[PDB]
DNA sequence: GGTTGGTGTGGTTGG
């Protein structure tokens, strides 16, 4: 997260860390939607162009974390994956269309002050809040700057970062990039003439873009950190998977079995 | 199956459940007016 | 020492 701040403890208790078993590596963010389901971005698990194809046994999920690197004993829960379900129409070749994936835990996780699921949106919440100028919140342990070129500052934070960002009008999203945008995506971030900054970055993929309902004051996940071009560049906007638009596939897998 | 947690989703134990707002949460509410 | 750092021996938490 670029230009965000340290998150307060318990502030994003649905924040999940997707972790590579060996070598040990923080891979992406993800979110908790129940005691046994985790949401993340498909490209975090499967991205053929970079030779990325993870399997359930390669991964771990770290739930309830704050610190990026120390083991928060008796706070965080580490869970194995029973199954990974990638959207069957995830377009990895073209533009990360339907950049979403569900991960089923081996064993259900107990909730606590640091572990609680976020709500999935319904039509009224999406119709009401997914509007240009309306702000959402993005969280992650991802990069603090573009790390692929020389830049001042630490590349990673010691603690989870947060940043609030305004959703942007689709025409502006569409004209800001040559990558073909889709209705399964939405962009957010300040414009150059707004004089406020912030963006998700590499390493934040799979984290949630959440909004707080002013109707029942519950937090809802509207988007999944998906892609962008650079991090916090003027005229550019971070892109997010449109959770509600893929809601039907989500219910479909989550409610498939009764076990 | 969905599992436990749907009915209580989106209510944070250290904030909403204690009637405590976090530090920038009002900034979201304010952007939702008009 | 510990499926990990240090103002430690609690803490966002045991031993
Ligand atoms: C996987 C994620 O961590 C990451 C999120 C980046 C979000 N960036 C901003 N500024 N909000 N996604 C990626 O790195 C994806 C995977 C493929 C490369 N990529 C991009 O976002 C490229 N930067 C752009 C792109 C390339 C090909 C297809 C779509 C987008
Ligand atoms: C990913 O790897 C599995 C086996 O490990 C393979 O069956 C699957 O087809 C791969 N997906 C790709 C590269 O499209
Ligand atoms: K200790
Ligand atoms: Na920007």
């Amino acid at each position: 997260i670029v230009e965000g701040s340290d998150a307060e403890i318990g502030m994003s208790p649905w924040q999940v860390m997707l972790f590579r078993k060996s070598p040990q590596e923080l891979l992406c963010g993800a979110s908790l939607i129940s005691d046994r389901w985790v949401l993340t971005a498909a490209h975090c698990l499967l991205y053929p162009p970079w030779d990325k194809n993870f399997t359930e046994n390669d991964l771990l999920v770290r739930i309830g974390k704050h610190s990026r690197t120390r083991y928060e004993r008796n706070i965080e829960k580490i869970s194995m994956l029973e199954k990974i379900y990638i959207h069957p129409r995830y377009n990895w070749r073209e533009n990360l269309d339907r950049d979403i994936a569900l991960m089923k835990l081996k064993k259900p996780v107990a909730f606590s002050d640091y572990i609680h699921p976020v709500c999935l949106p319904d039509r009224e919440t999406a119709a009401s809040l997914l509007q240009a100028g309306y702000k959402g919140r993005v969280t992650g342990w991802g990069n603090l700057k573009e790390t692929w070129t020389a830049n001042v500052g630490k590349g990673q934070p010691s603690v989870l970062q947060v940043v609030n960002l305004p959703i942007v009008e689709r025409p502006v999203c569409k004209d800001s990039t040559r990558i073909r945008i889709t209705d399964n995506m939405f962009c957010a971030g300040y414009k150059p003439d707004e004089g406020k900054r912030g963006d998700a970055c590499e390493g934040d993929s799979g984290g949630p873009f959440v909004m707080k309902s002013p109707f029942n004051n519950r937090w809802y996940q509207m988007g999944i950190v998906s892609w962008g071009e650079g991090c916090d560049r003027d005229g550019k906007y971070g892109f997010y998977t449109h959770v509600f638009r893929l809601k039907k596939w989500i219910q479909k897998v989550i409610d498939q079995f009764g076990e | 199956t969905f599992g436990s947690g749907e009915a209580d989703c989106g209510l944070r134990p250290l904030f909403e459940k204690k009637s405590l707002e976090d530090k920038t949460e009002r900034e979201l509410l304010e952007s939702y007016i008009d």
